[PDB]
């Protein structure tokens, strides 16, 4: 009951997907071919939230896999944990955008679109009871840019009651990899706002950060980003597959973390983190756990928390631990920063206890915290935005294909808007 | 639904 | 030939519904699978040959609590189709419980009652357990309290419900359904007892001194409140005391029905016997401002009436003998209408001990009942904590779009100005 | 300051460059397409009927 | 009882009953020598369907079979299963009708049919109880689509209460393989709507299409789409021959399916169908059969079903199963899509269980829908026959043989007329 389907598209998305499915399956015991071997009873009772069920007894992940070219598709099957996916949800086209986000949103992604809404709505007219949808996908591409946002209003048209997630990586101005990011990011993160539920941003700087300064490994690469990146995305959705104290599910934390309907933009972060030399000197405890969740530099977005003010906060602790000792510990957290909290909204920290935790760990925590904050990753996006357009640089592939200068007028406007309104009650007082 | 307007006005 | 009905709404009363309900099975000598290896029938009924089947409902829209009971040891006990379950949670929502999915449940539960209901004779009034801080409880809680004040009329119900920490709370959003369900239950509710959660967190500290304690912890010493207030009707004593014996002698005016309430002794095996747990004192620690259950100050206030439960060896003279001594004491006043003010109940079934728990065994025990006029301190600091979100209508739209109208906050404020008014009129001497 | 300035500015500098744009592609557009309508729907019924 | 003859005429008729013999022994058991060898014992209770019964207990198919040239029964003959065809039912011509139409039907197939309706006479009036005849030819061919259609005629006349089915194959403009398809076709369609009591429309390019997306075979052949249209025969008799929960002759399907006694233009597809590489991933289930009954892209024709809005449908399930989800299957199929379902004849979907599974299949179903959108076939066949006739290409061949352009001419007519009161109904209120 009260399932969720899986819908990624673009290069990133699919391989944030290629872990997040992997980390599933382990940690349901679910083989590599589809079998069940798992230890626990509890392993197998909440198994309809994402696993479907066929014929000989085998289970089959509910995830849409779309991209404008079929290159990372036809990569992600031979890697492992690869033939759990239906080949029939694999829809791909033979051009693909080079991304330019017009040709992923009005040319190309409108034709291919209606073949993976049909499987989409196939998916959800069939489950139980639907809990809603939750989305992968990356703002510095165009395709997924593109075609990801526009099937977000082509989902919210349909289902304006269900929820809606959306996990989106940003272009950050450090590690830049794509020279039209801001363009695609900027389009982009103006319809984002005005029809997803919920939205987690990420950082490709942030997780390089965080490899380097906290889990101290020489080479980083992008198995170390997917699988924190898999983990926190795991960490969500816990309590809605296993029992616990409190079971809180994903509109529970809808209700709770966003005060007004437009300011869903949360950063979130893991806990715990050791290095693997240091792994034997820690102890796991709930101070030690809480202490690391608040970090700054623990944040997966490079944006700085003791540059604003918490709105509110949430925390989803996993593992067997008393309730007294989080309650005043989440107590103790607000009474020696109160200048961080904003002060018209007492009590604004959410928690949460599960009582299974990770396979390999006995403690842990996911935090996900609405702050103002996040105000500085626009600022710099918008910048850069207004530094190339005022040349109107690379316009010329964007308006060949229909598109015109007035949206990107408005998108500005609306972005700037947005930035304006989320810093309007960080100077607000009672 | 009703949206809320910006002078906090909730209209169908 | 005399019963009593219990509702538990929500993941909170069905937590304290089962502390309560190992505690029955156990004092009444009923194994978990229902069968014995004629007091029984205040809480059960008899199935004409074996098993005994409780008189208690269970409610939850989230099923994971409710299917965590159907497997558990007691899947034998209950009948199957008395654990209504729903499928989609209201989410901390009052106006999701009250006016969008609970209405759709709330049929079943009135036909759950009625067929319960025609089984008894004698039938004493109602139980209702309900965490207030929740969508699901307060909103369904509330619906089904209209539903029966109107149903059946003049018979008593009895509300336990657990109002939130003054500093410590687990939600960002609970004043407002706090204040909602406040109203709806202040016109609707015959007994209203307080029980949020610090003070018992404190008592735990203190007397067993537990340093980790969860919340079954807390739910033991609520089961045995309830059973030291109902146990004068399935036990000989010399004093006996209704539930009907209430409202005229603990309930000054229609109004005024929040009582907070205290339990003594409790202790543990390793100090219990060192001291002999005389009648005085296990009285004067009753009385103590620290063994509150409700984290209020006595001491802020006047006392209205007092309704103490005494159960085990105790002689009526060493009660009346200790009654005096409190009279005595400066720094317990009662109102100056109110000569005498106690109401005294003795039993001599001592109370039960659950193997595995905290309590020991004791021959003697006192637990007390008190209607003071200090009560008005968490209602004037949650509506202290309402007015600072609803002015500038935060988390509102989460309100409105659910159904409920506009309106309908601003009443349930002036409700609550009109109680504190009429709590500080009564309070002034003539 | 100047952020603020600039976001005004720019702000500005959208609606300026939208007016101008609207205006001519309001004009044109409108005369194109009624042209463009009547044809096809005239030839198209002439010929079918 | 109840039995049914077969007759085949033309290459592509032979073809097809080439394998659905084949089918239908392997069904029963019986080797290629006429011996059965079958396992269980429904396997020969009702084999008077379609095997007579000679000395030495061998089986012999009651089959006809007729060509005006003698190479494609010469052919037939050295297959698989060709020995069982007693070589007094076949009959030939010596000099063909070269596709045209005249010559298949008034010069050549007029003197030759007296032979072949000796045997049928004789096949006719032998037998318990006739049930019907069943008739596979090609519209797309001229000796087929003459010689079959006037032996429909013939048989039409003599046996006037019997029911007639005919499995047309109806030129596709897709894949074209003949330049007088046109023709023939338009002038066949004539002649069949008025004698034909059943008719089912089958295309090349539907199979071709069905093979390449569903089954994903590499190198379709015509034994691939001669084993699907076999299986598809099969289905619609096999509880004529077979125990089930719901008997239902070919009688109770025409007066259930056939509004109107102009309305017989049947579309059909079978379920399930697979990979070889995933038919161990899926699992059969009841709502796995029915959401692959109702796609568009398994239906046997080009014809696209969600352009038009069914009159009426029919289900043939096979296998051991459940009959209430059955019919909250049926239920649902129709709540969830009233557009496309006629409103002014309520409950216009019958189903029929049979218990016996098809070999090496647990389920399997039938579907044979009366819709609306079969008017697009003939609005393009009539579309190149009025294209060709205009210029009176090809028309001294036709004209040479005693037929003139007046037989064209209401030919076309009453297609036309055909065409626009088919559709009449699907604008039709109440
Ligand atoms: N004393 C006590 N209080 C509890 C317990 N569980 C939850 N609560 C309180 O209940 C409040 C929230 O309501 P819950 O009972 O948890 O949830 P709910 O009533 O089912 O409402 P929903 O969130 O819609 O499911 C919290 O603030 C807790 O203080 C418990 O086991 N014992
Ligand atoms: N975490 C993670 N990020 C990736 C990976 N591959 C690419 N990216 C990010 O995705 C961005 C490029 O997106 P792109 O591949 O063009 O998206 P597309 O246009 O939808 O295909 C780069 O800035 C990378 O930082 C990966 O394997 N893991
Ligand atoms: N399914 C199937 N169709 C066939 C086969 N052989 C021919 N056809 C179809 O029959 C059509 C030609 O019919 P034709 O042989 O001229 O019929 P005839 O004039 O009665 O001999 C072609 O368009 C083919 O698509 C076969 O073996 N299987
Ligand atoms: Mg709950």
């Amino acid at each position: 009951m009260r399932e969720i389907v899986h819908i990624q598209g673009g290069q990133c998305g699919n391989q944030i997907g290629a872990k997040f499915w992997e980390v599933i399956s382990d940690e349901h015991g679910i083989d590599p071919t589809g079998t069940y071997h798992g230890d626990s009873d509890l392993q197998l009772e909440r198994i309809n939230v994402y696993y479907n069920e066929a014929t000989g007894g085998r289970y089959v992940p509910r995830a849409i896999l779309m991209d404008l070219e079929p290159g990372t598709m036809d990569s992600v099957r031979a890697g492992p944990f690869g033939q759990l996916f239906r080949p029939d949800n694999f829809v791909f086209g033979q051009t693909g955008a080079g991304n330019n986000w017009a040709k992923g949103h009005y040319t190309e992604g409108a034709e291919l679109i209606d073949s993976v809404l049909d499987v989409v709505r196939k998916e959800a007219e069939g489950c139980d009871c639907l809990q809603g949808f939750q989305i992968t996908h990356s703002l510095g591409g165009g395709t997924g840019s593109g075609m990801g946002t526009l099937l977000i209003s082509k989902v919210r048209e349909e289902y304006p009651d269900r929820i809606m997630e959306t996990f989106s990586v940003v272009p950050s101005p450090k590690v830049s990899d794509t020279v039209v990011e801001p363009y695609n990011a900027t389009l982009s993160v103006h319809q984002l706002v005005e029809n997803a539920d919920e939205c987690m941003v990420i950082d490709n700087e942030a997780l390089y950060d965080i490899c380097f300064r906290t889990l101290k490994l020489t080479t980083p690469t992008y198995g170390d980003l997917n699988h924190l990146v898999s983990a926190a995305m795991s960490g969500v959705t816990c309590c809605l597959r296993f029992p616990g104290q409190l079971n809180s599910d994903l509109r529970k934390l809808a209700v709770n973390l966003i005060p007004f309907p437009r300011l869903h933009f949360f950063m979130i972060g893991f806990a715990p983190l050791t290095s693997r030399g240091s792994q034997q000197y820690r102890a796991l405890t709930v101070p030690e756990l809480t202490q690391q969740m608040f970090d700054a530099k623990n944040m997966m977005c490079a944006a700085d928390p003791r540059h604003g003010r918490y709105l509110t906060a949430s925390a989803l602790f996993r593992g067997r631990m008393s309730t007294k000792e989080v309650d005043e510990q989440m107590l103790n957290v607000q009474n020696k920063n109160s200048s961080y909290f904003v002060e018209w909204i007492p009590n604004n920290i959410k928690s949460s206890i599960c009582d299974i935790p990770p396979k390999g760990l006995k403690m842990a925590v996911t935090f996900v915290g609405n702050s103002t904050a996040i105000q500085e990753m626009f600022k710099r996006v918008a910048e850069q935005f207004t530094a190339m357009f005022r040349r109107k640089a690379f316009l010329h592939w964007y308006t060949g294909e229909g598109m015109d200068e007035m949206e990107f007028t408005e998108a500005e406007s609306n972005m700037n808007d947005l930035v304006s309104e989320y810093q309007q009650y960080q100077d607000a007082t009672a | 639904p009703k949206l809320k307007t910006n002078n906090n006005v909730e209209v169908p | 030939m005399r019963e009593v009905i219990s509702i538990h709404v929500g993941q909170g009363g069905i937590q304290v519904g089962n502390a309560c309900w190992e505690l029955f099975c156990l004092e009444h000598g009923i194994q978990p699978d229902g069968q014995m290896p004629d007091a029984f029938n205040t809480f059960f009924s008899e199935t004409g040959a074996g098993k005994h089947v409780p008189r208690a409902v269970f409610l939850d829209l989230e099923p994971t609590v409710i299917d965590e009971v159907r497997t558990g040891t007691y899947r034998q006990l209950f009948h199957p189709e008395q654990l209504i379950s729903g499928k989609e949670d209201a989410a901390n929502n009052f106006a999701r419980g009250h006016y969008t999915i609970g209405k759709e449940i709330v049929d079943l539960c009135l036909d759950r009652i009625r067929k319960l209901a025609d089984n008894c004779t004698g039938l004493q009034g109602f139980l209702v357990f309900n965490s207030v801080g929740g969508g699901t409880g307060s909103g369904l809680g509330s619906l089904l309290l209209e539903r029966l004040s109107v149903d059946y009329g003049k018979k008593s119900k009895l509300g336990f419900t657990i109002y939130p920490s003054p500093q410590v709370s687990t939600a960002v959003v609970e004043p407002y359904n706090s204040i909602l369900s406040t109203h709806s239950l202040l016109e609707h509710t015959d007994v209203a007892v307080m029980l949020d959660n610090e003070a018992i967190y404190d008592i735990c500290r203190r007397n067993l001194d537990i340093e980790r304690p969860t919340y079954t912890n807390l739910n033991r010493l609520i089961a045995q409140v309830i059973s030291s207030l109902t146990a004068s009707l399935r036990f000989d004593g010399a004093l006996n005391v209704d539930i009907t014996e209430f409202q005229t002698n603990l309930v000054p005016y229609p109004r005024i029905h929040f009582m907070l309430s205290s339990y003594a002794p409790i202790i543990s095996a390793e100090k219990a016997y060192h001291e002999q747990l005389s009648v005085a004192e296990i009285t004067n620690s009753a009385f103590e401002p620290a063994n509150m259950m409700a984290k209020c100050d006595p001491r802020h206030g006047k006392y209205m009436a007092c309704s103490m439960m005494y159960r085990g060896d105790v002689v009526p003279k060493d009660v009346n003998a200790s009654i005096a001594t409190i009279k005595t004491k400066r720094t317990i006043q009662f109102v100056d209408w109110c000569p005498t003010g106690f109401k005294v109940g003795i039993n001599y079934q001592p109370p039960t001990v659950v193997p595995g728990g905290d309590l020991a065994k004791v021959m003697r025990a006192v637990c007390m009942i008190s209607n003071s006029t200090a009560i008005a301190e968490v209602f004037s600091r949650l509506d202290h904590k309402f007015d600072l979100m609803y002015a500038k209508r935060a988390f509102v739209h989460w309100y409105v779009g659910e159904g409920m109208e506009e309106g309908e906050f601003s009443e349930a404020r002036e409700d609550l100005a009109a109680l504190e008014k009429d709590y500080e009129e009564v309070g002034i001497e003539t | 300051k100047d952020h603020d300035f600039v976001m005004s500015r720019a702000k500005e500098i959208i609606e300026q460059n939208s007016d101008k744009d609207k205006q001519k592609k309001e004009k044109e557009l409108q005369l194109k397409k009624q042209k463009e309508e009547e044809q096809k729907k005239k030839a198209d019924d002439m010929s079918s009927f």
